[PDB]
């Protein structure tokens, strides 16, 4: 059990990326869905949504530098919003290095949602998304290794 | 720290505190931190001027965890060293977390001087620890000019009948205890009109406090002034007494002539008496 | 009797018998209201400084309406408005009714400076068309500096 000061948030903010982890095709184009709903199950009509992007070396590291670019502000409509963010322009000189090969590490994205119609605020974040040259991995399931 | 509208500028002006055994020169290397409220950022191009400068008072600047970090070599013991920067803020928030201005020597992080600040204007001000204020609104009032001829006797009735205006009465200032920051204004009640709830009586010799920031409302000791203002605040550190007067903004303060009469002229005093009798007979 | 809140209540039960342990499916009990008011209620609200204290009134009624919201505070929290009428305890906000569009919301702000250690009870009364209701919120404060 966690002992903290919770404040008991007013509305749920779910961040759904179109793809789990960014590959070759998704470097130039990456789309992410932001959807915020009230706890009474009725979707948020209209609200302002501010997105923040960043790069991290590891999951244990709480602090790392970030753009410096945007900060793209879109408005949540009928409980859903979506935005496209490309890495090619993102990293560049801002991250001091630009390539999919140059930087292999997690990408942390922050989202701040405020209601335009009345005062409220809620925040969410993605721990990280790593750009990997070698996609996925391999494993065996329900396959005992023996020969008959 | 102070925030003025005159993009908005933020000033610091902080100094080193000398020790009895320490001859005043300057201060050891210290990190200067400024906490920006959530959803507020500062302009780096405006902050670059501190680094770019031929005369360097600051080695480096940085932004970490939504805070402004800039290291200073020496803090002047003689005067306060000012730091100015412009900010860019984007809307929000549900609730603004209290903004803190802190400074600490890099050698010992143990002790850090911290002070709260708000970008927004202060509506409520002057809360005393000793007398347990009991505000005392921040807004400033003004006193009517000395011996303003007529113009007008009718306007006083309109100001006194205002629902916001509670106590309208004739008083005579006796004693004055300057600041900090009170200006007690010990007075004496000659006559009352309204005098609405909950206060009462006469010749009670009550007091009303005002911040020194208003130099226009300055009262002359011994001269009787007609005062019309907001309802009296309740109590104090003393649980008894119990009805001290606020003397807030937009209070009516006008010099009531005592001495001759005809002062060019006595007719002005008749204009003051007409308002008194009209409000006493009929009223609001 | 259900508690009074805008959030959805999730009730859950488990059972123990000689057969074994059984966890029942979570039952979601949705508690909703057509016209209601809710506020941020910040945690710990440091003493000596004024706060914004933002809240929002919600109208799910299809037709438009005018709303009035007043605040009543126990002794003591410095208020920038005043006076108290008619009752000494009742604090008149001198509320001007503002129009609220159908399926829309409006913003409510209260500037208040707490003068004493919490927690203190602060009421927000809502006078509106389509009925009226008042909610009771508690405000807690904490001293300036801290050293253990
Ligand atoms: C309240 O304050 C006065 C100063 O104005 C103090 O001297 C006195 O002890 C107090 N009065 C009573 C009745 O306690
Ligand atoms: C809030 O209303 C309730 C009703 O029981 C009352 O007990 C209490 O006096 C109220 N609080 C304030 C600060 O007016």
């Amino acid at each position: 059990f966690e002992v903290k000061e919770y404040v008991l948030p007013h509305f749920s903010v779910s961040i759904e990326p179109e793809y789990n982890f960014i590959g070759y095709k998704n470097f130039k184009n990456f789309e992410i869905t932001i959807k915020a709903r009230y706890f009474y199950n009725k979707v948020v009509t209209e609200a302002d949504v501010y997105i923040t992007f960043g790069i991290r070396e590891d999951l244990k590291d709480d602090q790392k530098e970030m753009m410096q670019t945007a900060m793209q502000n879109t408005m949540l409509i009928n409980g859903i919003a979506q935005v496209t963010f490309d890495s090619e322009t993102a990293v560049k000189e801002l991250s001091y290095y630009s390539l999919e090969d140059l930087n292999n590490k997690y990408l942390y994205i922050a989202v701040t949602v405020i209601e335009s119609t009345g005062g409220f605020s809620e925040e969410a974040e993605i721990p990280g998304i790593k750009y990997v040259l070698s996609p996925y991995k391999l494993n065996l399931v329900a396959t005992p290794l023996f020969l008959k | 720290i102070d925030t003025q509208d005159i993009y908005k500028r933020i000033v610091a002006c902080a100094s080193y505190k000398p020790s009895r055994e320490e001859s005043s020169s300057g201060s050891s290397h210290a990190v200067m931190d400024i906490s920006l409220p959530t959803g507020i950022s500062a302009n780096e191009e405006d902050l670059k001027a501190l680094v770019e400068g031929v005369d360097q008072l600051f080695t480096d600047y940085q932004i970490k965890d939504g805070h402004v970090i800039l290291q200073l070599n020496s803090i002047p013991s003689s005067d306060f060293l000012c730091v100015r920067f412009r900010i860019f803020e984007l809307f929000e928030v549900g609730f603004l977390s209290p903004a803190t201005f802190t400074v600490y020597e890099y050698h010992r992080p143990d002790k850090q001087c911290t002070m709260f600040y708000s970008t927004s204007n202060i509506k409520i001000q002057k809360v005393c620890e000793g007398a347990a204020c009991k505000c005392v609104e921040a807004d400033c009032g003004q006193m009517q000019e000395e011996l303003d001829l007529t113009i007008s006797a009718e306007t006083r009735k309109q100001t006194a009948c205002k629902p916001e205006i509670a106590y309208a009465y004739k008083v005579s200032i006796t004693s004055i205890t300057v600041e900090n920051v009170f200006v007690k204004y010990k007075a004496t009640l000659l006559d009352i009109y309204k005098t609405g709830e909950a206060v009462a009586e006469k010749d009670s010799e009550i007091t009303f406090i005002k911040k020194v920031t208003c130099t226009n409302a300055e009262l002359v000791k011994g001269r009787q002034y007609l005062i019309m203002g907001k309802e009296a605040l309740q109590i104090k550190y003393n649980f008894s007494f119990r009805y001290i007067y606020p003397l807030d903004s937009l209070t009516w303060i006008e010099y009531w002539p005592r001495d001759t009469t005809c002062s060019s002229c006595q007719a002005f005093l008749a204009n003051l008496d007409e308002f008194a009798e009209d409000i006493f007979l009929n009223g609001c | 009797a259900l508690p009074d809140s805008l959030t959805t209540w999730e009730i859950q039960g488990v059972g123990i018998s000689n057969t074994g342990i059984c966890v029942a499916d979570t039952v979601k009990a949705k508690v909703f209201k057509d016209v209601f008011l809710e506020m941020n209620i910040p945690y710990s609200v440091v003493r000596g400084e004024q706060i914004q204290l933002k809240g929002t009134v919600y109208n799910y009624r299809t037709s438009g309406m005018q709303f009035c919201v007043k605040m009543s505070a126990v002794e003591g929290i410095c208020t920038s408005e005043s006076p108290v009428i008619d009752h000494q305890g009742t604090k008149s906000s001198k509320c001007v009714r503002q129009k609220v569009e159908g399926s829309s919301s409006h913003l409510v702000t209260f500037t208040v400076l707490p003068l004493e250690i919490g927690l203190h009870n602060i009421n927000f009364s809502l006078e509106t068309w389509f009925g009226k209701e008042i909610l009771v919120k508690t405000l807690r404060v904490v001293p300036e500096g801290v050293k253990r």
